[PDB]
């Protein structure tokens, strides 16, 4: 509740307490902390949240969420011949 | 391995046995309210169906003595889901003949 | 027996003429001191309209009791009013298994029809098969 | 000493009056239960080879008024064991009316009243909830004596007055035997509904489980809603209600569960909402396992979906081994 | 006497019972 109550205010300060509380739901409804977490990381920098919130995407359906994360030439190339390839397309583009 | 759930099941199968011998005991017992005469039951055959439903009101009960006790819950249904296929006007004639037995 | 703005067991009782409920004196009095009304309905009421209790006139009264002939009249009330309601529940209940008679009678007449026919055909097989 | 002096007890009198003043004495030292027991048990143990003396109850009630003087359970023991001469004396009732007096004075005779209950039986009733102004096994031992005179709901009383006791540990020990009992009888939903509402305060929850879908069902699902075990319980129930559940079952499931989500997973997108299924699959995959990787492998394989995922799957799985192995 | 119908309603599905397999009997024979 403590990690949780932690304001987000701005994007940053929300997507910090974002690798706090998700830690702490991790260690210790599952779904809806993930949801919740989805929106924090979502809603914020929205440049570094590319690589933030996919980098515990694979740990936490799967391919949809992704694409629209991810969303360039070369990404679709290189699916066309799955994880990676989101991963590859959010550090570069 | 299972612990406590044998007996959790062992209390749930004698507890739907229970559920199929009360239920299958007696449609007219079960639901709401006799002396023992075999000298009623002598004097009336003095034709076969009332003699069977006789036996089977002295069994049941337990100058009386008891025997009957072998005679199926799935039996009955069968039996009767077959005699509700060959049963306005049916509601009328059972009204009329309610009111005759009335007066 | 109380008085119904204290609770008390007034020594004065005086009814008043615009809400029938009977007072103690000296507490109404105040009352109507205070403002002339009624303390229950908030009827307008004077000193003058409470009225005191008193012995009827000249007829003498006896207590009520089981002999006194009105009290054994609405007696008589409670008897048939309660006898009444008890052919209800013996009316109500017949309804019911005249009911439940009627249908099973029916169940009765529309099953021995079928005895009658397996009783015919488990024997008919009978009589075919072991004349073969 | 005194015991060997009454095997040498041809005075044995004197041995014996002198055990008593030995009682004057030692009286002193006691300032009592075992003390005072032996020392009743061997008063009246004198009155009692005074007994074959033909020399022996009066005195024998001297020395138990000695008793009362003594100065306490055992010497309730002790008051026990003056109506149990007292009894085995041929003036039953007499000692229990002292027994009464005592304790009407105010526990010790209890177990002398166990001791006499238990045969007192060969009406009776009142005679034992006397013990209940004043011991579980005692209870349902006569719980199933009205139940042998089948007086049914009285019994089912009992186990009411027996559960307001022991609170929630001895009254388990009452309460299983009473459902499995009451469940048994009438087999009403509000009465019992409510009798397991009560009792709320596991097994419990798969009884009343029990009842709930022979006698409403989703109510029951509810409930289970409401531990590996107790997850596989509640998806069973659900699949009698129908497949459709299931499937949502796991995912309250996941919060060697992993096994068990994998389980359910495997017939619902492998039967096949089904490509957040399969999405899912992957999920639970990657959540934490070769056999996994024949399943994928599987899935794979049943397409007439694309090497390039297969080799992303298997490498996200090495990536999988990687983590593990970095794991201390 | 509404209840000394009950008994006879119920006693007499079973005499049907024994009767269907008399019958099932008799097809089974009359089949050889």
């Amino acid at each position: 509740a403590n990690p949780h109550n932690y304001d987000a205010w701005f994007d940053y300060l929300r997507l910090v307490e974002s690798d706090a509380e998700a830690e702490a739901v991790r260690e210790v409804n599952v779904p809806p902390i993930q949801e919740k977490r989805h929106w924090k990381r979502y809603i914020y920098w929205i440049n570094y949240a590319l690589y933030e919130e996919l980098e515990a995407k694979d740990p936490e359906q799967a391919s949809l969420e992704l694409i629209p994360h991810k969303k360039a030439k070369m990404w679709i190339l290189y699916a066309q011949f799955r994880a990676l390839g989101t991963s590859i397309g959010k550090c570069p583009k | 391995e299972e612990r406590e759930i044998d007996d959790t099941y062992i209390e749930d199968a004698a507890d739907v046995d229970a559920r199929k011998q009360a239920i299958r005991d007696a449609e007219r017992v079960k639901e709401m309210k006799a002396v023992q005469k075999d000298l009623p039951r002598p004097s009336e055959v003095n034709l076969r169906p009332l003699n069977v439903e006789p036996p089977l009101t002295d069994l049941q009960k337990s100058t009386m003595l008891h025997y009957d006790l072998l005679h199926e819950p799935s039996g009955n249904k069968k039996g009767k889901t077959v005699g509700f296929g060959t049963n306005t006007y049916l509601e009328h004639n059972p009204y009329e003949k309610f009111s005759k037995e009335e007066l | 027996l109380i008085c119904s703005i204290s609770n008390e067991v007034p020594e004065h009782p005086c009814v008043s003429p615009v809400s029938n409920h009977v007072y103690e004196r000296r507490l109404i009095e105040k009352y109507i001191a205070e403002n002339g009304t009624d303390p229950i309905n908030n009827q307008p009421l004077s000193e003058e309209q409470l009225i005191d209790i008193k012995v009827a006139h000249p007829i003498r009264p006896k207590p009520p009791s089981a002999t006194s002939i009105p009290a054994i009249l609405k007696a008589l009330q409670d008897e048939w009013d309660a006898v009444m309601l008890h052919s209800f529940t013996l009316r109500q209940q017949l309804q019911t298994t005249r009911q439940e008679l009627s249908h099973a009678l029916y169940q009765h007449d529309a099953a021995c029809r079928v005895i009658a026919r397996l009783t015919k055909e488990v024997t008919a097989a009978r009589e075919a098969l072991a004349t073969l | 000493v005194d015991d060997l002096a009454s095997v040498w007890c041809c005075g044995e009198l004197e041995l014996r009056h002198e055990n008593y003043d030995e009682a004057l004495r030692l009286l002193r030292k006691a300032t009592l239960p075992a003390r005072r027991a032996e020392y009743f048990d061997g008063s009246e143990p004198v009155q009692n080879r005074v007994y074959k003396s033909l020399k022996w109850s009066m005195l024998a009630d001297l020395e138990e008024s000695l008793g009362t003087f003594q100065s306490y359970d055992r010497i309730l023991d002790l008051r026990i064991a003056t109506p149990q001469i007292v009894i085995n004396y041929a003036f039953l009732e007499e000692h229990k009316y002292f027994e009464e007096s005592f304790k009407a004075y105010e526990s010790l005779f209890k177990w002398p009243n166990v001791s006499d209950i238990w045969s007192t039986y060969l009406g009776g009733r009142k005679l034992e909830r006397a013990r209940d102004l004043f011991l579980d096994g005692c209870p349902p031992k006569y719980a199933k004596t009205l139940y042998l005179l089948y007086a049914q709901l009285e019994e089912e009383w009992g186990l009411a007055r027996h559960a307001m006791a022991v609170y929630e540990r001895a009254t388990r020990a009452v309460e299983p035997a009473q459902q499995y009992d009451m469940f048994n009888i009438y087999i009403a939903e509000i009465y019992g509904v409510t009798h397991t509402r009560g009792i709320y305060q596991h097994a419990r929850e798969m009884c009343l489980r029990f009842a709930d879908m022979e006698c409403g069902e989703i109510d029951r699902a509810r409930a289970i809603y409401s531990t590996w075990k107790d997850f596989e319980v509640r998806h069973g129930n659900e699949d009698t209600i129908k497949e459709m559940l299931r499937i949502r079952r796991s995912v309250q499931a996941t919060y060697f569960m992993a096994s068990q989500m994998l389980k359910v997973s495997g017939s619902a997108t492998g039967t096949v909402a089904p490509g957040q299924s399969g999405m899912d699959d992957m999920k639970l995959l990657e959540q934490r396992l070769a056999a996994e990787a024949e399943r994928d492998q599987p899935l794979r394989a049943q397409s007439k979906l694309f090497v390039r995922s297969d080799a992303s799957r298997e490498e996200l799985a090495e990536l999988a081994q990687q983590v593990n192995p970095e794991e201390i």
